[PDB]
């Protein structure tokens, strides 16, 4: 890598990380999909 | 495109005629196709008869079977359609 | 070939025949058949860039209610022929032919000598809005090949001085002598009748019996 | 053979010299057997055609006597129509720009000759928007010949009725295909139908029509006056009568000029017009019928005349007959290039084959006049071109398709060069 | 009576005279590649993708326009109508923008499945393609319009099934584009049709932009509930939400046809 | 505070996930990465965007920048580009 | 506009559950008979086999686009 | 380059995975561009074929070079389209010098 | 020498001769 750099595109990281699998860096999977089916909410105000 | 010899086409062909003819009772068709493979169908009854034939026949020894396989076609009446390769 | 509406050409721009042209228009449509009086689009919208050289959509729009035509077809025809203006137009319009047989006999200097001489490239039009500068397809008059369409006249047989000429004298008064400016008459042979050298027949000439 | 003679010619006013007018045409005695004629009746007219053997004269050259025959079939309760193309766009015509502008009253009472052939209600021409001052002259004769009564009701001593009308183009060379000057004259976008309705069948508001090329329904008049043999015997066999011929580009004195039809093509350009420019050893190549007729080049000019047949034994079309010649002092890479341009500039894009295909083309043609394009790209536009050549819903993808053939199939060794020209400079 | 006999590959069909040569296969069995033909739609002959071959005949003829004749042979699978498909499928592709991995109609295009069926395997396009403005044509389609093959299905539906007059063409050449000279939005009812109609994905759904792709969506039959004709429609599901209601064809009450408030 | 603003509400259980962990997210978003390189001013009235290297980019595509008003954006890289 | 998919008949088992996933959102699915549609040629194979395997079977007849008369000419006609 | 992400959600990816391990659902950004609301690679389901390698347009999605990333957690295996990002922002300089190497040949 | 209107008046001039319509 010193003798040929590699490209930088202002995007890739400069601290790259190990394995954070048993510290709490970890992936945790979450959905990123936002809500589907909004509800309708009750009237707040007693009729 | 795949090269073909019909040289093939045609042995297996009358061996196929050959073998209806020697075994009628059994055989309901007979076809070989364009990718030249016999492939006698034989009503379920002349199952020993038509193998045995072939496993046991100067003119026609089959001694090795290479597999025996059931495609289901649920259409047709008889689900079923076992085949048997020989070698 | 999209019309995003313009303060200058827009329907705010209203159009509407003067009442002379309206009955030209009437004679149009009674060419045609009746009940048919759709047909009538070309000629009327012809008529009126007559009126206005631009042919704003207002314009357009007028030639559709006047013929009780949907809009859209009398924006097809106008898009689709090139007679058209679609913009505002030099009060000249000089359309220079460039098609193979006007090339061959040096059409390409016409326009050169045009475009300096005009001071504008073609495509654009003077300052003055004087003139406008078009390379136009075969406008027949093939023969005298090398030839231009100033406004409706055909100048024909031009070598590039002669509409250098022609272009001054309509840069300073008018009718400028429009026709082929040179030796030939229309489309004879230049140097002499290689036929039709002798007088015309006469009636009943050789007229087989009845 | 050729030579035809000014006294057996047809427009004598030709190259003016004569009134256009009436006057002038009464000298000609233009309208001296009209109403015998029509008294005969629809069918001897069309008769006399056969008998002509007159073709085409415009773009194809069809029998004129069969196919207006066509319309011969009894009426449906619709009135029939004539329509009189004078679109004369086919680059390199000016042949019909002269009976309209020079002789207008020949056409118009070929008009109403005609008419009754068909049993035409009335005609309309549509003489292209271009030449306004050519209409000017036409409905000035028009007018005349009904303040006379030779056309209109009463029609020259005829019961029969015909209304002659004069229609403008607005600058479309497709105007001219005939399912096409229907629908301009129709007020719709000027796009070809397809055959299978053929024009009789369906007509112009749906009422059987015809159209002939302006030189066709000239003619049939002075045809029936003179009949169809002294016609027909001008000729060569199925090619017959004397058609005119328009010489533009490379020659000493471009003009048009009527001759025996079947005349040589090196004697079209020696004996009228003038000398190839730069002596006849100075010609590339001709184009024998305008821009769609694919150009023949010199070894076979010397040899070919100007008929339909033996031009489609060349491979050529007579079409319009607009002999464009070109000296050896011309880039025909670039010279059919423009015709190409020529035709992108103009088809409707109706069609797919067409629309794109004369586009791929242009662009294929303009890298090869800079020679930017390898020399395996030749024979590609090759096969471009025939898929253009029978796929079209009209002709004009026809057209298209015919020069780029013909410079592949003579000139494919200079175009070979260009592709080498440009490879060595790098 | 009227039963005219004309084969189709030597099948000796029978149709009513006035039967195109399109309409003669289809009761065969056999389907001509077609753009710019649709049953309930004026036949117009703008492609030309479904030239064929009669019998004993100079040229190819345009199935979806040619009235069939007594005797005649379609020669459908010729080495002639191939070639006649082969070479127009390398014109509609020359001018066409490859986004099929934006085009929405990526597995409901009936111009890739042409091509992938009836065309070549290759392009010889080494020239430039074109490009054609967009529009805003409304809030319920969108016109990615330099996607559009120019067949005029759109200006017919627009005109003969719903009555609104207003898309045409405009310009000749290469640059003739589909779209409304004056940007005048298409509002009507009925509107949404023209997304199923183009067969390309030039105008397409402006809600179902990009949330799917044809395979995916599992489609069950069900009922219009929205209007009272009942109108037969498809629910496209993915994963169990809806993505898209599409019709269905009921000769009867929806013909191929939905409104524009029940999709 | 995703890309798409997936923020699991206050009350949602799938925040035990997150607890004594931390839920992955990208500072860098496109939407604003885009927006940042300007748009290419060409002198064409249509440009291609190859997707910059070619092969190594994506499908070519040709824009029309011939709407005056707005500018021209690829399909795929997103850049835009104006006349 | 493809009619090649519109040939052979297939019996599909009524529909059920598809609920969010609550770890990654995924759909997720606890009926079997789910994803399985048979294709059988003819509409009397189909109904046998619902028959013998003793499923519930409701069949819809087959709905072919009736025959449209159509004719390029109509389009310039005189009077529509 | 700029920092759009280069999957425009043609999903494709998805078509072609053997496993049904990736999984698509898209919506038009506000920008108005194509993009993917959420792309799940499971790679406990995923057989690291490498024909999503392959069939990507953009090749937005990329076999990297890594070998070494065993979980404690089945969950962590899971990856959402925020991991794969951050992946690809890791490993990005080498993913393009591999590409680089071997594009020629593809 | 004509005007713009040449083909259009002279038309209107021939309405009268022109023949009743269909
Ligand atoms: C693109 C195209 C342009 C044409 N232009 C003309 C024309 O300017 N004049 C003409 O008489 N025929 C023209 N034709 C031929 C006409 O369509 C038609 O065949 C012809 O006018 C019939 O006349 P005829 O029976 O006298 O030959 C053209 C055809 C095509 C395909
Ligand atoms: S239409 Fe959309 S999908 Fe069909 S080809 Fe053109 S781009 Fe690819
Ligand atoms: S929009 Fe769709 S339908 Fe209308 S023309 Fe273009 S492609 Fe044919
Ligand atoms: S990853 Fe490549 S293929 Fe899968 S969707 Fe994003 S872009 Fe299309
Ligand atoms: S080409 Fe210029 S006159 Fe026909
Ligand atoms: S379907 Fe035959 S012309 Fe388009
Ligand atoms: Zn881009």
């Amino acid at each position: 890598p010193t003798t040929n750099p590699p490209t930088a595109r202002k995007f890739i990281w400069t601290n790259h990380k190990f394995n954070v699998s048993a510290t709490p860096e970890q992936y945790v999977p979450y959905s990123t999909t936002r809500k589907k089916i909004h509800e309708w909410v009750p009237p707040s105000t007693p009729y | 495109v795949r090269p073909r010899s019909d040289v093939t086409h045609k042995q297996l062909s009358a061996f196929g005629e050959y073998v209806a003819e020697i075994l009628p009772k059994y055989v309901q068709q007979v076809q070989v196709s364009c990718l030249d493979e016999l492939e006698i169908c034989i009503h379920p009854d002349g199952v020993i008869p038509t193998l045995t034939f072939l496993r046991d026949h100067t003119n026609a020894q089959f001694k090795s079977l290479a597999d025996l396989t059931a495609v289901d076609v649920p259409t047709r009446q008889n689900r079923f359609e076992i085949v048997y390769n020989l070698l | 070939f999209v019309h995003r509406d313009t303060p200058e050409n827009n329907p705010d721009t209203p159009f509407d025949f003067t009442p002379e042209n309206y009955k030209r228009i009437e004679a149009i449509v009674k060419n045609y058949p009746e009940g048919h009086q759709a047909a009538a689009v070309l000629p009327v919208l012809d008529l009126a860039q007559r009126q206005n050289g631009w042919l704003p959509i207002s314009a357009m729009n007028k030639v559709a209610e006047v013929l009780q035509v949907p809009p859209m077809r009398v924006y097809e025809v106008a898009t689709f022929y090139t007679m058209y203006n679609r913009k505002p137009v030099g009060k000249y319009h000089i359309q220079v032919c460039t098609t193979t047989p006007c090339m061959l006999r040096d059409s390409d200097s016409i326009l050169e000598t045009l475009q300096r001489k005009l001071g504008i490239k073609v495509g654009e039009t003077t300052p003055d809005k004087l003139f406008t500068l078009i390379e136009v397809e075969c406008l027949g008059a093939c023969v005298n090949a090398p030839m231009v369409q100033i406004n409706d006249n055909y100048y024909e047989d031009l070598t590039p001085k002669d509409i250098e000429e022609i272009i001054d004298e309509l840069k300073a008064g008018k009718v400028p002598k429009p026709g082929p400016r040179s030796g030939r008459f229309c489309c004879e042979p230049a140097g002499g009748l290689t036929s039709l050298t002798e007088p015309p027949k006469g009636p009943g000439f050789g007229v087989q019996a009845g | 053979f050729g030579s035809l003679k000014d006294e057996d010619r047809i427009f004598t006013n030709l190259y003016g010299r004569h009134d256009w007018r009436l006057k002038g045409a009464l000298r000609r005695g233009d309208w001296y057997k009209t109403k015998e004629i029509l008294l005969k009746g629809p069918d001897w007219i069309l008769g006399e055609m056969k008998t002509s053997g007159l073709r085409g004269r415009g773009g194809a050259g069809f029998p004129t006597g069969l196919k207006w025959s066509f319309m011969n079939k009894p009426s449906d309760g619709r009135p029939k129509y004539l329509v009189v193309n004078a679109d004369e766009g086919e680059p390199g015509t000016c042949k019909d720009r002269e009976i309209m502008r020079h002789d207008p009253h020949k056409l118009v009472e070929g008009c109403l000759v005609g008419g009754r052939a068909m049993g035409a209600r009335a005609a309309y021409i549509y003489i292209r928007g271009e030449f306004y001052n050519e209409a000017s002259n036409l409905q000035v004769a028009i007018r005349e010949a009904y303040e006379a009564g030779l056309i209109g009701k009463n029609a020259c001593g005829s019961d029969y009725d015909f209304d002659v009308f004069v229609v403008r183009g607005a600058g479309a060379y497709i105007c001219g295909e005939e399912t096409a000057l229907i629908e301009s004259i129709e007020g719709k976008q000027g796009k070809p139908r397809l055959k299978p309705p053929f024009p009789a069948d369906v007509g112009v508001f749906g009422c059987p029509t015809t159209v002939a090329n302006v030189e066709t329904v000239a003619v049939s008049p002075t045809i029936c006056r003179r009949g169809g043999t002294w016609f027909a015997g001008f000729g060569r066999e199925r090619n017959s009568g004397t058609k005119l011929f328009n010489i533009s580009g490379h020659v000493n004195h471009p003009c048009t000029v009527e001759e025996e039809m079947s005349v040589p093509l090196k004697e079209l350009i020696e004996k009228h017009a003038g000398g190839v420019t730069g002596g006849w050893d100075n010609l590339l190549a001709v184009i024998p019928g305008g821009s769609s007729t694919p150009l023949i080049p010199k070894s076979v000019c010397e040899t070919v005349l100007m008929d339909f047949d033996a031009l489609v034994q060349a491979q050529t079309g007579l079409g319009t007959a607009a002999v464009i010649v070109m000296d050896r002092s011309t880039d025909i890479v670039k010279a059919i290039a423009r015709l190409i341009e020529f035709y992108k500039h103009e088809s409707c894009g109706q069609c797919t084959p067409c629309r794109e295909g004369v586009d791929w083309m242009n662009k294929v043609m303009a890298r090869f006049v800079k020679g930017d394009a390898r020399p395996a790209e030749i024979d590609s536009l090759w096969e471009i071109s025939k898929q253009i050549e029978g796929h079209t819903i009209c002709a004009l993808g026809d057209g298209a398709a015919w020069p780029v053939q013909g410079l592949i199939r003579h000139f494919r060794p200079e175009l070979e060069d260009r592709m080498q020209r440009f490879a060595q400079q790098h | 009576s009227n039963l005219i006999e004309v084969f189709v590959d030597g099948q000796s069909v029978m149709v009513e005279p006035g039967t195109t040569v399109l309409q003669a296969c289809e009761k065969v069995g056999m389907q001509i590649p077609r753009f710019c033909y649709h049953e309930r739609l004026s036949v117009a002959g703008n492609c030309r993708m479904c030239l064929v071959e009669i019998e004993k005949a100079p040229k190819v003829v345009a199935a979806c326009a040619m009235p069939v004749m007594k005797g005649w042979n379609i020669l459908t699978n010729s080495e002639k109508s191939k070639k006649a498909r082969e070479g127009v499928m390398e014109f509609l592709l020359a001018n066409h923008p490859l986004d099929c991995p934006i085009c929405d109609q990526g597995g409901e295009c009936d111009l890739q499945d042409q091509s992938m069926m009836f065309g070549s395997d290759r392009s010889r396009f080494l020239e430039g393609k074109r490009a054609v403005e967009d529009k805003n044509i409304g809030p319920l389609v969108k016109t990615i319009m330099t996607r559009c093959i120019q067949c005029t299905r759109c200006i017919r539906f627009a005109s003969e099934i719903a009555g609104v007059d207003d898309l045409g063409t405009t310009g000749r050449g290469n640059d003739m584009q589909v779209g409304t000279y004056i940007e005048k939005m298409f509002m009507s009812e009925l509107s949404g049709n023209v997304i199923d109609i183009c067969p390309v994905g030039a105008l397409t759904s402006k809600p179902y932009a990009f949330t799917a792709r044809p395979w995916e969506t599992r489609k069950t039959e069900s009922i219009d509930v929205m209007d009272a004709v009942g109108s037969n429609i498809v629910v496209s599901t993915r994963t169990g939400e809806v993505m898209r209601i599409l019709p269905r064809m009921h000769e009867d009450i929806n013909e191929e046809w939905i409104s524009d408030k029940t999709r | 505070i995703t890309h798409t603003g997936q923020v699991y509400d206050e009350k949602d259980y799938r925040r035990v996930r997150f607890v004594d962990r931390q839920k992955e997210v990208n500072e860098n978003f496109a939407i604003d990465l885009i927006a940042q390189q300007p748009v290419n001013e060409v002198e064409h009235r249509i440009i291609a965007c190859d997707g910059g290297g070619g092969a190594l980019g994506h499908p070519k595509v040709y824009i029309n920048l011939d709407k005056e008003t707005k500018t021209g954006t690829c399909g795929y890289c997103g850049l835009q580009f104006k006349q | 506009s493809g009619v090649n998919n519109t040939k052979k008949w297939k019996m599909e088992f009524d529909t059920r559950e598809r609920w969010e996933n609550p770890l990654m959102g995924w759909a997720s699915t606890a009926d079997p008979l789910s994803n399985m549609v048979l294709t059988f040629s003819a509409k009397e194979d189909a109904i046998a086999f619902a028959e013998k395997n003793g499923w519930s079977y409701d069949v819809e007849e087959k709905k072919v686009p009736k025959p449209k008369s159509k004719s390029y000419g109509a389009n310039f006609s005189w009077n529509k | 380059p700029s920092g759009e992400e280069r999957c425009i959600a043609c999903k494709l990816c998805e078509a072609i995975c053997p496993a049904q391990a990736i999984t698509i659902e898209a919506e038009p950004r506000a920008d108005g561009s194509r993009r993917t609301t959420r792309y799940d690679i499971d790679m406990t389901k995923c057989i690291y074929c490498g024909f999503c390698q392959e069939a990507c347009p953009v090749d937005a999605i990329v076999e990297g070079p890594n070998f070494e990333f065993s979980t404690e957690t089945h969950e962590e295996l899971l990856y959402n389209k925020e991991k794969l990002l951050n992946n690809g922002d890791k490993w990005e300089a080498e993913i393009a010098a591999n590409i680089q190497a071997d594009y020629l040949y593809r | 020498d004509y005007n713009t209107y040449t083909f259009l008046d002279l038309n209107l001039d021939l309405s009268k001769f022109r023949l009743p319509q269909p």
